[PDB]
Parts: structure tokens; C-alpha cells; sequence
């Protein structure tokens, strides 16, 4: 059995309607859906069963429906806190959860603030060297960054996160390194790292040459 | 009143085992199942296991069935996850939940949950952070958003935690979550964002505090 | 946690005739074929006395009617049942049935009977569950079908069940099991004897009277009291709380006592016969 919930994100501003789209491979045994909330650094709280009814302490706006195979979770008006990602679960005779939904604040898409670091001194002399471009206060989640070495494509050499939504200016950051030993870093020359993203008209790079 | 806490998580070797404590007050215990749900980092909560209020009846997922045994004294009201053969994908934050009902052969949702514990599946060893700076550019490079941060590489394990100028900047700081490589060990950075002319200006110390190694650092950042 | 699960039911109850029953030897007197006289509180000859029915499949496999009351207790009960499968397991002698309020409670797993008084938590429809237990068949039947919270509680006793589930096996008789009830200056007491009613169908005209099992120094306002039943949890069903249980059908009759006097007859071996009024 897999369960499926849709889309992957929702990105709202406050207040407007959204339903959460739950699709299951074979059809629930009467109706034992559930859902559950969770904020980061938090546990799940419960807020409704049977695809339906509303559980203790929860707010009227929360409501969902559906049968069978099809099911939504609708939340009518949003408010600050309710901005976390919502499970799907469904309880007959063996537990299964969803992939999991996020609920985003939307606003006007911003530019990221896009800067980049070279390894320190000490960093080389280490052994190990890591280059750090970051991506500064932006939005959306969705932003694709890709590194030149040399201006030579890499891939399969970088880690990168991005810090959660934040409370007031609901943006987001984006840092992302190199798995890079210091014997590939000396034989280049300049570095860079350059994003595709919605804020940007083209794809902005912000690169470097090694000895300054 | 109702409240569950577990206990037991931690570092691990793989192929190990361990027993996962879950202490529970404020209901009439031993009248519930309870299940065990564990979340990895960046992915969906996966249900575990659940065990009958009494213990008659066991199941399990069969992500780790045949693998993990589910326990319970209800004299003591606590809840025990037994682990063995701890893969690598197993590391998660776990969380103990009860029942709404008597899970006998058949499972509620979970209505009210624990605070979860984090356990670590890794042949690395306790290591503390190497702190290196991340030195700014020119003078502004952008205006008015001067960039500089802290790289920690090499580390294990989190928690962890950064604080820019003895805590009291907290404004505009940006600290990233760690992610682990093919090395197995752990690394993020840490970042604030801050006036191009403020840099150098006045002193910017990132301390980093990593409590199993017991090592807390300071560090200066210069252009 | 418990469950409701009536929710639907209200039809009204059958009555029928206590023909010459209910009767019991109000004391420890060894005593010979002689004549007596004794005026207590008893169940009124030939009473319109009320018949219940506990779970009843009223329906070719289609309902599951189920309506225990809880029942004022004016002055004394009595208390009997065929019920071949052993579906009944005590009773919930109480006044107010809930927190705040010590009450009475009988219970009996089979083997020995254990009796509490407490300030219970009785849910609206409490019941046992009966059920296997993964050890070759074997069942344990927790109570807290029964009540959400008892604590700080002063009386308990344990002795053997009352319920003798004899070597009947067949089914002609279901030696209908057969209770009175009364308490007096906080003493509770306790009068039942099993006997075969080869009739099929309601009470007999024949007489045997019960006797003191066990006197209960309780101490408690008993006003109204709630029969207990055993349901038998179903396997995976979906939904657990308000649905599968309740393996056999059930039914108990119910007679109030009322202060009266009758005149008894003994024998050379003790055992009465016959009343009148
Ligand atoms: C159970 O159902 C009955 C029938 O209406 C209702 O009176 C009672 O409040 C319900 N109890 C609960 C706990 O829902
Ligand atoms: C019991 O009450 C019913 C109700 O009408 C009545 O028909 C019947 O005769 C009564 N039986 C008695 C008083 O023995
Ligand atoms: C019934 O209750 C008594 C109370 O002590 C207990 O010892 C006994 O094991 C119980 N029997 C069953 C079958 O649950
Ligand atoms: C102890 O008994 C008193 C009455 O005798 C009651 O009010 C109190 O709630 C009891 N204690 C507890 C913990 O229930
Ligand atoms: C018993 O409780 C009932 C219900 O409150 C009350 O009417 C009656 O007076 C009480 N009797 C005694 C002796 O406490």
C-alpha cells in the first residue's frame, strides 16, 4: 500500500482557503483517515479522524471530507501559527503516513542576496577546503544553484540547506559548499556559483580568483 | 495530567542495539496501545510499531520488522523500543505515542505524542567542531549587506548550537541546519546579515557551543 | 477509555410473573420441621416483576440491540438470569455512579470474585472484555471498560465467584442464576442459588429459596444500581470503541423488594418451602 498526499508544498498568503489533496493506492476501509500537524521543532498534534470529524481543542477551520480513495483536508482562514506541515495518515488494520504537505506564507518573490566565500588561510594549510556561497533572504523554497569550477560544470560535490521559514519577514536563506579536497582546490584558479531563481531576471554569478 | 517523555536516544554504532525508554504520566497507562512513529531528517513521519496495552499483540512496519521488538511494563507506566541491527537510515528523531483505544488488532490514530528523542546510527566517533572563519569581501561588494559567517566542518554530534557576540546580536543571524557527507561526520554555518559599513568597524565572535566534546570555541572574523 | 453504545435503542420493557420466588432463609438459624414467621423486606409474591434484555440480535444478523439501564435500588433488588454463556459478571450497586461519590462494585474472573467500593469513574455503559490473549486460548478481562478512575478507596474483599458454571454443558435448564440484594444499616448482603428451570421459556412455579453468602460491611447510600456485563472484543474490526464485541445474547429479570411478613415452613432439613399473604 503507498499513500499519497498533494501537491508536494501549498504556499499561502493569511486567510485564504486550502485544501490538501489526499490520494490513496486502494480504498481506505471505511473512512479511517487522519491528519496531523507539526512545526518544526515540535511534535504532531492531532486534528482530525475519519476524514471528518474535528478533534478536541481544535479550531473550527479545520474541516475535510472524502471517501473511498480521495480525501482533503481544508483549512477555510489561515492565521500565523497555522503555517506547518500537515501528515495524512490513514488507520485500518496497519498505519501508513503520508509523504507529508507544507504550508507556506507567499508575498512578493524576492531577490536573493547572493554572496560567495573562498577557504581561509588556514583552511588550505588544513588539508581540506570548502567553498561557501550563500543565498541571503529570499523567496521561494525553490531556487536551483548550480557551481563552476573554472567555470567547468560541477555536480555531485555540494551540500546545501535552507533555513526554515522565518516568523517575521517569512523568507528564506540558501548556503551551499563543496565536498572538495584541498589538492583540487590549488589547481583552479577562480571559483563560482551561479542561481536560476524567479527574483532574478537571468541567472546571476558571483565568482572569485584564487591569491585575492 | 497527560504527558508523555522518552528516553534512550543517542550515538550508535551500526549493528548494535538499543533500548529506547518512553515514561508516561497523566492517564490510566496501561489501558492504551502505543505506538512508535520516528521521523528522519527532511523526510515524512514513518510509523514504526505499536504494541496492545497489555502486550498480547505486536506489529511492525515491515521498514524494520523482524528487526525491532516492541516492550512495555505497566507497572512502571513506561514504554521500551527494542532495537538491533541499526542501519544506517534508521537515525531519526522517535517518537512514543498512545492509542485512542485498546490496539489490539487495530489502531487509532495517535492522539496525543511525546517530545522525541534523536538517535545517531554512525561508526564515527565524538568529535568537536574546526571553526574557520568566513572572511567578507570589499568593502561592500553589494551596499549594505555586508556577508560574514562561520563555517564548523567535521563535527559530531548534534546538537549544536552558535551565538554571535555572546548571544546578545540576534538580528538578521542566519544559522543553517548540518547535513552529513560521505564523510559521516557532521558541518554547517552559521551567518548574520549586517551593514557593510558596520564590518570591521566593530567586533563580529561566533561561539560555538558542541557539548559532547565538551568544547566551546570563539572566533574572530576579519575582511 | 470507555464507549457508548445503546444510542438508539428505547423499545419498551416485558414484564412477567414471580409466581413463588425470591425467597431466602433471612438468618444463620439452624432450625427442624416446624412452622415460622418472619417479616423483612422481600420480593412481593407473584409481582409484576420487570424482565429486561442486555444484548439481543433481534434481526437476522442485522442489529445488535443492547440496553442495560442503570436501575433504582428503592429498597432491594432481586437479581436472576439464564444466560448459559457466562455473559454476566456482577453488578455496580452504587447512588450516583460516577467521581465524588464511593460506590459498590462486584466483580468475578471465573475462578474467585473480587469486590470493591470506591469512588469509581463509571463510564454510562460499563462492560468487561473477553478476549484471547496469544497463550493457547487463554483471555484476561481487564475492567477498565468500566471505570475511567478509582482511587483513594476504602473497602475490597475476595472470595470464590459466585457464578458456578456447572457440568450442565447441554442446555435444558441454564440453572438460572438467581440473586437478592438488600442494605441495611450499611451492611450489604448477598442471597443466590443456582437450580435447573427445565422450562424453556420464563420463570418457574416451583419454590427454592436462597441463602446468605456473604454479609459486606459497606456503609454506603446505595440508591440505584447497573447490572455488568462481559463483552468478548472482537478481532481487527474497523472501528474498536463502538463496534465488535459481544460474543451471545443476554437477558436478566428484576423484581424490587418491599418490607413484608411471611410464614415460612422448615423441615427436618431446614429447607423451606412456602409463603403467604
Ligand atoms: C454517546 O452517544 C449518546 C447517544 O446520543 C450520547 O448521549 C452520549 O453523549 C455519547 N457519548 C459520547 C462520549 O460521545
Ligand atoms: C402488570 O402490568 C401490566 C400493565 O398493563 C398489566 O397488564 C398486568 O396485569 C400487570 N400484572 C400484574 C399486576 O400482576
Ligand atoms: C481475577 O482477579 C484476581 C484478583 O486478585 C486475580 O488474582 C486473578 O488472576 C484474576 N483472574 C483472571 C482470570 O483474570
Ligand atoms: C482521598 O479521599 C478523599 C475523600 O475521602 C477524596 O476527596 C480525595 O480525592 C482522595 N484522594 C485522591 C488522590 O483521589
Ligand atoms: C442517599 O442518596 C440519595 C441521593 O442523593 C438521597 O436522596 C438520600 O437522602 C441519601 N440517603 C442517605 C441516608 O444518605
Amino acid at each position: 500500500i503507498v499513500l499519497t498526499q498533494s501537491p508536494g508544498t501549498l504556499s499561502l498568503s493569511p486567510g485564504e482557503r486550502a485544501t490538501l489533496s489526499c490520494r490513496a493506492s486502494q480504498s481506505v476501509s471505511s473512512s479511517y483517515l487522519a491528519w496531523y500537524q507539526q512545526k518544526p521543532g515540535q511534535a504532531p498534534r492531532f486534528l482530525i479522524y475519519g476524514a471528518s470529524s474535528r478533534a478536541t481543542g481544535i479550531p473550527d477551520r479545520f474541516s475535510g471530507s472524502g471517501s473511498g480513495t480521495d480525501f482533503t483536508l481544508t483549512i477555510s482562514r489561515l492565521e500565523p501559527e497555522d503555517f506547518a506541515v500537515y501528515y495524512c495518515q490513514q488507520y485500518g488494520s496497519s498505519p501508513l503516513f503520508g509523504g507529508g504537505t507544507k504550508v507556506e506564507i507567499k508575498r512578493t518573490v524576492a531577490a536573493p542576496s547572493v554572496f560567495i566565500f573562498p577557504p581561509s588561510d588556514e583552511q588550505l594549510k588544513s588539508g581540506t577546503a570548502s567553498v561557501v556561497c550563500l543565498l541571503n533572504n529570499f523567496y521561494p523554497r525553490e531556487a536551483k544553484v548550480q557551481w563552476k569550477v573554472d567555470n567547468a560544470l560541477q555536480s555531485g560535490n555540494s551540500q546545501e540547506s535552507v533555513t526554515e521559514q522565518d516568523s517575521k519577514d517569512s523568507t528564506y536563506s540558501l548556503s551551499s559548499t563543496l565536498t572538495l579536497s584541498k589538492a583540487d582546490y590549488e589547481k583552479h584558479k577562480v571559483y563560482a556559483c551561479e542561481v536560476t531563481h524567479q527574483g532574478l531576471s537571468s541567472p546571476v554569478t558571483k565568482s572569485f580568483n584564487r591569491g585575492e | 495530567q497527560v504527558q508523555l517523555v522518552e528516553s534512550g536516544g543517542g550515538v550508535v554504532q551500526p549493528g548494535r542495539s538499543l533500548r529506547l525508554s518512553c515514561a508516561a504520566s497523566g492517564f490510566t497507562f496501561s489501558s492504551f496501545g502505543m505506538h512508535w512513529v520516528r521521523q528522519a531528517p527532511g523526510k515524512g513521519l514513518e510509523w514504526v510499531a505499536v504494541i496492545s496495552f497489555d502486550g498480547s499483540n505486536k506489529y511492525y512496519a515491515d521498514s524494520v520488522k523482524g528487526r525491532f521488538t516492541i516492550s512495555r511494563d505497566n507497572s512502571k507506566n513506561t514504554l521500551y523500543l527494542h532495537m538491533n541491527s541499526l542501519r544506517a537510515e534508521d537515525t531519526a528523531v522517535y517518537y512514543c505515542a498512545k492509542d485512542q483505544d485498546d490496539g489490539y488488532y487495530y489502531y487509532y490514530y495517535m492522539d496525543v505524542w511525546g517530545k522525541g528523542t534523536t538517535v545517531t546510527v554512525s561508526g564515527a566517533s565524538t568529535k568537536g567542531p574546526s571553526v574557520f572563519p568566513l572572511a567578507p569581501s570589499s568593502k561592500s561588494t553589494s551596499g549594505g549587506t555586508a556577508a560574514l559567517g562561520c563555517l564548523v566542518k567535521d563535527y559530531f554530534p548534534e546538537p549544536v548550537t552558535v551565538s554571535w557576540n555572546s548571544g546578545a546580536l540576534t538580528s538578521g543571524v542566519h544559522t543553517f541546519p548540518a547535513v552529513l557527507q560521505s564523510s559521516g561526520l557532521y558541518s554547517l554555518s552559521s551567518v548574520v546579515t549586517v551593514p557593510s559599513s558596520s564590518l570591521g568597524t566593530q567586533t563580529y565572535i561566533c561561539n560555538v557551543n558542541h557539548k559532547p566534546s565538551n568544547t566551546k570555541v570563539d572566533k574572530r572574523v576579519e575582511p | 477509555q470507555c464507549v457508548n453504545l445503546t444510542t438508539r435503542t428505547q423499545l419498551p420493557p416485558a414484564y412477567t410473573n414471580s409466581f413463588t420466588r425470591g425467597v431466602y432463609y433471612p438468618d444463620k438459624v439452624f432450625r427442624s420441621s416446624v412452622l415460622h414467621s418472619t417479616q423483612d423486606l422481600f420480593l412481593p409474591f407473584f409481582s409484576n416483576v420487570t424482565w429486561f434484555h442486555a444484548i439481543h440480535v433481534s434481526g437476522t444478523n442485522g442489529t445488535k440491540r443492547f440496553d442495560n439501564p442503570v436501575l433504582p435500588f428503592n429498597d432491594g433488588v432481586y437479581f436472576a438470569s439464564t444466560e448459559k454463556s457466562n455473559i454476566i459478571r456482577g453488578w455496580i450497586f452504587g447512588t450516583t455512579l460516577d467521581s465524588k461519590t464511593q460506590s459498590l462494585l462486584i466483580v468475578n474472573n471465573a475462578t474467585n470474585v473480587v469486590i470493591k467500593v470506591c469512588e469509581f469513574q463509571f463510564c454510562n455503559d460499563p462492560f468487561l472484555g473477553v478476549y484471547y490473549h496469544k497463550n493457547n486460548k487463554s483471555w484476561m478481562e481487564s475492567e477498565f471498560r468500566v471505570y475511567s478512575s478509582a482511587n483513594n478507596c476504602t473497602f475490597e474483599y475476595v472470595s470464590q465467584p459466585f457464578l458456578m458454571d456447572l457440568e450442565g454443558k447441554q442446555g435444558n435448564f441454564k440453572n438460572l442464576r438467581e440473586f437478592v440484594f438488600k442494605n441495611i444499616d450499611g451492611y450489604f448482603k448477598i442471597y443466590s442459588k443456582h437450580t435447573p428451570i427445565n422450562l424453556v421459556r420464563d420463570l418457574p412455579q416451583g419454590f427454592s429459596a436462597l441463602e446468605p453468602l456473604v454479609d459486606l460491611p459497606i456503609g454506603i447510600n446505595i440508591t440505584r444500581f447497573q447490572t455488568l456485563l462481559a463483552l468478548h472484543r472482537s478481532y481487527l474490526t474497523p472501528g474498536d470503541s463502538s463496534s465488535g464485541w459481544t460474543a451471545g445474547a443476554a437477558a436478566y429479570y428484576v423484581g424490587y423488594l418491599q418490607p413484608r411478613t411471611f410464614l415460612l415452613k422448615y423441615n427436618e432439613n431446614g429447607t423451606i418451602t412456602d409463603a403467604v399473604d
